[PDB]
């Protein structure tokens, strides 16, 4: 059961933590999070009361560091910081603990959201993506663009998400232009499984991570890599029989999570028509079919 | 983005351009067979691709030969089409390819991209314009020609016959649409207004008959005339 305590909330503010979320009040005292399950990656994140293009947030796994949160009133903003003194953190934890000032991680017991949300992230993959690699954690808001959206500026602020695109001499055999197009198993399974993720739970961390950047920062780019990862599957006549029925499971968890109102923004009408009822996979994610259907049937 | 109404003069600048129209790729006789069911009958095809500047005309004859053992033929048709027009471009010097591809159905626009992945500075565009080149099998000589070969074969001609020796490709192009729509909307109408004087005739290396730019403003009133008509008798106006 970790902690991520904060010196103080200076300003108004909801808070974050995984898909969880609380409003704290200017200047109430508040001193952080406690009860945060060891095993998995976190992400908190903050809106200010004042404007909401300030949406941003850490991931974050306790196993690696001390992490406290501290408001920087220059950048004007909450930010993540590592405490390399072991004795000083345990110390300041146990005291706030004892005042009452933090509030748990409020986890159902039989709930397994989070860890099907998470199943395949790991914070390594993470730090490849967000690269910053003087923190152990990674800085995410709404704005940051992804490395195909700089081809399509800041270099060092990017997301370098694995750059997918269906017309590119990478997903097109010479000679098999419709072929390969029609059918992207090919793009899939040599150039993508075998060729740069290795294996399938690299590719699924990463469709699982684009997916939680744009639900929980409204990050357009996160949410083109979603889509995209999910209709290479889709759009492959030959896919191994385990990664059709894992997507059914992840992609389930993510519909059943998604705030109901934000449909309209964070889902591809089309990649959903073509997933469900065009592509080769169309009799193949039954939960996610069934789901889609009884929670957003206005989408198809 | 999509040609239309708005950037029509851009045609005839001096930015190399080819049209493409796909329409008489893949052409079918339907029957009824023995036991009563229907079947097709594939015949010769040919992609059509116009330079609308110059007038040449790159006819790529498609041998009914191309579809035995294939499955989604007009689904193919458009791959072909793609395949063609790249050997095309890739075969042409550098000087000499063109900056813009426009496609007459935004169904090549997928196939042709694809296709064309190693062009990156040529531009594939659709087209708004409604326009009549599906008619081109209606010039006796295409037709002639695509039906009379044996072989995948490449024909070119100037559409524009030496017209460009005395007007513009603006007027050039117009005399075209006008002649083609006429052709497409009453084929034994427009070949008659076109042939009735058999004094004036079709020189070997052209495709219309050798008229005098009097003689032409006669028969562009007469197919403007006639395309009128069978509008008016087709929406009873
Ligand atoms: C590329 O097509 C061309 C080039 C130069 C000239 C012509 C032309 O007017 N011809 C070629 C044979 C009959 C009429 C076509």
């Amino acid at each position: 059961m970790n902690t991520v305590p904060f010196t103080s909330a200076p300003i108004e503010v909801t808070i974050g933590i995984d898909q969880y979320s609380f409003n704290v009040k200017e200047n109430q005292p508040f001193h952080g999070i406690k009860d945060i399950p060891i095993g998995h990656v976190h992400v908190i994140h903050f809106q200010h009361a004042d404007n909401s293009s300030m949406r941003y947030g850490y991931w974050f796994d306790c196993r690696m560091g001390n992490f406290y949160i501290q408001y920087d009133p220059k950048d004007g903003l909450y930010k993540m910081m590592e405490e390399r003194d072991g004795a000083k953190f345990e110390n300041i934890v146990h005291n706030f603990k004892e005042r009452q000032m933090m509030v748990s991680y409020p986890k159902i017991d039989e709930d397994d959201t989070w860890y099907n949300l998470t199943e395949f992230v790991q914070m390594d993959k993470i730090r490849k993506i967000v690269r910053k690699d003087e923190n152990q954690f990674s800085y995410v808001d709404s704005s940051m663009t992804t490395v195909q959206e700089n081809e399509l500026s800041d270099p060092a602020h990017s997301l370098n998400y694995t750059v997918i695109n269906f017309k590119s001499r990478e997903a097109i055999r010479p000679g098999h232009e419709m072929e390969d197009f029609l059918d992207k198993s090919y793009y899939l399974n040599t150039v993508m499984l075998q060729g740069i993720f290795k294996n399938s739970s690299n590719y699924f961390g990463e469709l699982q991570f684009a997916f939680l950047n744009a639900m929980f920062f409204g990050n357009y780019g996160s949410s083109l890599q979603w889509h995209a990862m999910i209709e290479l599957i889709c759009s492959s006549a030959t896919v191994p029989k385990h990664m059709l029925d894992k997507l059914d499971e992840i992609l389930y968890y993510q519909i059943k999570t998604l705030p109901e109102q934000y449909s309209d923004i964070l889902l591809n009408e089309r990649v959903w028509n073509i997933c469900l009822y065009s592509s080769f996979q169309k009799n193949s994610l039954h939960n996610t079919e069934k789901i889609m259907e009884n929670k957003y049937p206005e989408l198809l | 983005g999509a040609m239309n109404s708005s950037n029509y003069a851009e045609l005839f600048n001096n930015d190399i351009k080819l049209f493409v129209d796909d329409t008489n790729v893949y052409r079918v006789t339907v029957h009824k067979t023995f036991e009563g069911n229907v079947a097709t009958k594939a015949i010769n095809g040919c992609i059509f691709t116009l330079n609308p500047k110059t007038g040449h005309l790159f006819l790529k004859i498609i041998h009914t030969s191309v579809w035995a053992g294939q499955k989604r033929l007009s689904q193919l048709a458009k791959w072909k089409t793609a395949e063609e027009v790249s050997a095309l471009v890739r075969s042409l010097p550098k000087e000499e390819q063109p900056k813009q591809i426009i496609v007459t159905r935004k169904a090549m626009l997928d196939p042709l991209e694809v296709h064309m992945l190693d062009f990156p500075n040529i531009a594939i565009r659709p087209t708004e314009l409604r326009l009549p080149f599906s008619a081109a099998m209606s010039i006796d000589k295409l037709s002639d020609v695509v039906m009379k070969a044996t072989e995948p074969q490449m024909v070119l001609f100037n559409i524009y016959d030496d017209w460009l020796d005395r007007i513009s490709s603006y007027t050039a192009f117009s005399r075209l649409t006008l002649l083609l729509r006429a052709l497409k909307t009453n084929e034994e109408s427009a070949k008659m207004i076109l042939l009735s004087d058999p004094t004036i005739t079709i020189k070997s290396y052209h495709l219309w008959p050798s008229f005098t730019d009097e003689q032409w403003i006669t028969i562009e009133s007469q197919m403007r005339d006639l395309i009128l008509t069978e509008y008016g008798r087709k929406y009873n106006v």
